[PDB]
């Protein structure tokens, strides 16, 4: 029933005033929708934040506010703190049927930007003997935690066999991630150069081989 | 205080029947409804259905043909029963309390359970094949050579990568597993100084408890 | 003539229940601050002035009469019963009657509301097999708006019918806005029903019902209620009056027309 849509991710810094938004395919978000704002913290431990559009749930700090801003519902963190980093889910009621949004990832810049260390690894003789080749590209120590990995073969762009792990926090709080390109030894032989293109903060850092 | 716990199978094969339980405490089922929300890996939340305090239920249009919520008011248990399970169903399963305010008249999901992970796989416990990862293209850039170790196709999780049995700790980066085919592949990389490799041996150790196998694999240049 | 009181009401020998800040009816319905009077018993129940309600705004038509019937019975013994409401949300409550962490209501009443999409046509029946009368207390809720009426009971206008083999009360809610009390413009109206042995209480409704949780055991009217701000003292005295204790030694008293116990005749 309908499709609730919201920002993929939003990146604020401490103090700034962010406002996540919640749209409805079927139209404007009215009070009839009881916009619910759930907050997902690390390792999926959900917590209610606002109910019925603007009713602040008990634990929730004063700084979170529910409201309608035009034809979409919104939540506004006023004076975001590092401890607000989380996936903020929006849920909209449509006649005894709930409809959640995609969720918004909120980053709260708490440390200096760090560039990923990219590493492309070629298939191991061993793995090749059994007629399969898996390119391993390890992207690490990046901050903030968001990269886009793209594969290229002989300059042309890859669209199969690639799988990229979602980024994971590190102990030093920077980030690590990884991507794999899986082809059969035969297909691995079929080309000369292979590249992993890591795109983070506008720039793209790529590693390649042959 | 309110409190909801989900106890379920953990692992069920495609074409079997999934049955999770949400044991509520600190409120009665005749006073509140309980909702079911699932979160498939790296996706958004999905609303499965709901059982009202009157017993009647309201299910998610899509999954409705296979879902089925019930409850035993006397035991404080809400039951989510799914049939004709298919892989896609691997996801975290959550039950959350349905709240309604009588003075302002609005619905809300206040108490969320802890959740319970359910994987739908037809795979037998299989140990990981471990291939060593060396640079290959010696650009001689800087003093930090980086080695890796692929842990291909095992099941179920988790595996335990270690380098030199723990000797190497500085920058051991061990990424999360992925799901190629139907088994979990994963990798880990340790970085060392060029004046350490190939000079000294840097070994990769992979213990996989579920299948009592423990492979070590020395990474050669 | 006896024309003077000590000024106090002696605690002995009649079991005198001071309601402090609860009147009988509030203690009966179970206003959160009269939770102490549960299952209490008395010969004489003195209602003070302090007395204030502090729960969902309600009115009791035939108040002075329902009040007296209970007061005489002298017990407040409530007996829970297995009422079976299938199709509606029970235990409803409100902020104008908080309890514990939040929303509350009268302990002896059960607010039913719609279960999601609907409010079925309730129709429970409860037989009195016992050897004593049952005093069921219920009520009807009058929302102040067609919005409230429909959010809660779905149906655009509800109805409550509480029949026994010989009676039949069919009260239909009346939507509209009454004066604000504890933030509400809404009201509930308290009704009652006594069920004689071998009779069957029958509640059928399809809206606004404020259902009974059980019954009150009724003994014989030997006890009585009295309004007085008189202090209570530890002493033995037989004739009690709103003004206090007066001796029953003289045959005519002129102190007050209201008295309890072997008392001089009023003049
Ligand atoms: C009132 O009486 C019933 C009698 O069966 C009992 O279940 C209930 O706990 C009593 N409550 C108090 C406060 O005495
Ligand atoms: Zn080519
Ligand atoms: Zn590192
Ligand atoms: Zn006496």
């Amino acid at each position: 029933q309908a499709v609730v849509t919201q920002e993929s991710a939003l990146t604020t810094s401490p103090g700034e005033t962010v406002t996540l938004t919640c749209r409805s395919s079927t139209g404007a978000v009215t009070t009839s929708n009881y916009a619910n704002w759930v907050q997902e913290k690390p390792d999926h431990l959900f917590t209610g934040l606002i109910g019925g559009t603007n009713n602040r749930a008990p634990g929730v700090p004063a700084r979170f506010s529910g409201s309608l801003i035009g034809d979409k519902a919104a939540l506004t963190i006023t004076g975001a703190q590092t401890e607000d980093e989380a996936i903020y889910f929006c849920a909209l009621w449509y006649s005894n049927h709930w409809v959640f949004g995609g969720g918004t990832k909120l980053t709260v810049l708490g440390q200096p930007k760090s560039s990923p260390s990219v590493t492309l690894f070629p298939p191991s003789s061993e793995e090749l003997e059994t007629n399969k080749a898996t390119l391993v590209c390890t992207i690490t120590d990046f901050y903030p935690g968001v990269v886009t990995v793209d594969w290229k073969v002989d300059g042309t762009p890859v669209t199969q066999g690639m799988e990229t792990t979602q980024p994971s926090k590190q102990s030093n709080n920077k980030y690590m991630a990884s991507s794999y390109l899986t082809l059969t030894a035969r297909a691995w032989e079929r080309h000369s150069s292979y590249s992993c293109q890591v795109t983070h903060e506008g720039h793209t850092v790529e590693k390649s081989l042959s | 205080q309110v409190q909801l716990k989900e106890s379920g199978p953990g692992l069920v094969a495609p074409s079997q029947s999934l049955s999770i339980t949400c044991t509520v405490s600190g409120f009665l089922l005749i006073s509140n409804g309980v909702h079911w929300v699932r979160q498939p890996p790296g996706k958004g939340l999905e609303w499965l259905g709901v059982i009202w305090a009157g017993g009647n239920t309201n299910y998610n249009s899509a999954l409705m043909s296979r879902v089925s919520i019930s409850k035993d008011n006397s035991k404080s248990q809400v039951f989510l029963k799914m049939k004709s399970l298919q892989t896609d169903d691997t996801a975290m399963y959550y039950c959350a309390r349905d709240f309604y305010d009588y003075d302002v008249f609005y619905y809300a999901m206040d108490y969320w359970g802890q959740g319970t992970s359910v994987t739908v796989s037809s795979a037998k416990t299989t140990p990981p094949s471990v291939y060593p990862l060396a640079p290959g293209s010696a650009a001689q850039t800087n003093s930090m050579v980086t080695l890796g170790c692929l842990v291909k196709g095992y099941f179920p999780e988790p595996v335990t990568v270690t380098w030199n049995s723990g000797s190497l700790s500085s920058g051991v980066h061990t990424f999360p597993a992925v799901l190629q085919s139907d088994l979990y592949t994963l990798s880990s990389s340790v970085t060392v100084p060029s004046s350490t490799w190939p000079s000294e041996t840097v070994t990769c150790n992979v213990a996989h408890p579920a299948s009592s196998t423990k492979v070590d694999k020395k990474i050669v240049p | 003539v006896q024309s003077s009181s000590t000024g106090k009401i002696c605690n002995n020998p009649h079991r005198i229940l001071d309601g402090i800040d609860c009147t009988l009816i509030d203690a009966l319905l179970g206003d959160p601050h009269c939770d102490v009077f549960q299952n209490e018993t008395w010969d004489l129940f003195v209602e003070r002035s302090k007395a204030f309600s502090n729960c969902y705004p309600y009115d009791v038509p035939d108040y002075a009469s329902l009040r007296s019937l209970v007061a005489s019975s002298g017990t407040l013994e409530f007996i829970t019963e297995g009422f079976t409401w299938t199709g509606v949300i029970q235990n409803g409550g409100s902020n104008a009657c908080k309890r514990g962490p939040g929303s509350g209501f009268f302990s002896r009443l059960n607010w039913l509301t719609k279960s999601g999409s609907t409010y079925p046509v309730l129709n429970v029946t409860m037989p009195n097999n016992d050897n004593f009368d049952k005093l069921y207390i219920w009520g009807i809720h009058h929302p102040s708006t067609n919005q409230e009426q429909t959010s809660l009971y779905v149906q655009a206008s509800g109805r409550v019918t509480v029949s026994t083999r010989r009676s039949q009360q069919t009260i239909i809610p009346n939507i509209g806005s009454r004066p604000w009390v504890r933030g509400l413009s809404s009201r509930i109206s308290i009704y009652w029903t006594i069920v004689k042995p071998g009779d069957v209480l029958v509640i059928n409704s399809n809206g606004n019902l404020i259902a009974p949780r059980g019954y009150f055991k009724m003994r014989t009217g030997k006890s009585s209620i009295m309004r007085s701000d008189a202090p209570i003292d530890t002493c033995i005295s037989e004739c009690i009056t709103p003004n206090g204790s007066i001796p029953n030694d003289k045959p005519f008293q002129n102190v007050n027309k209201i008295t309890y116990g072997a008392c001089p005749k009023y003049v």
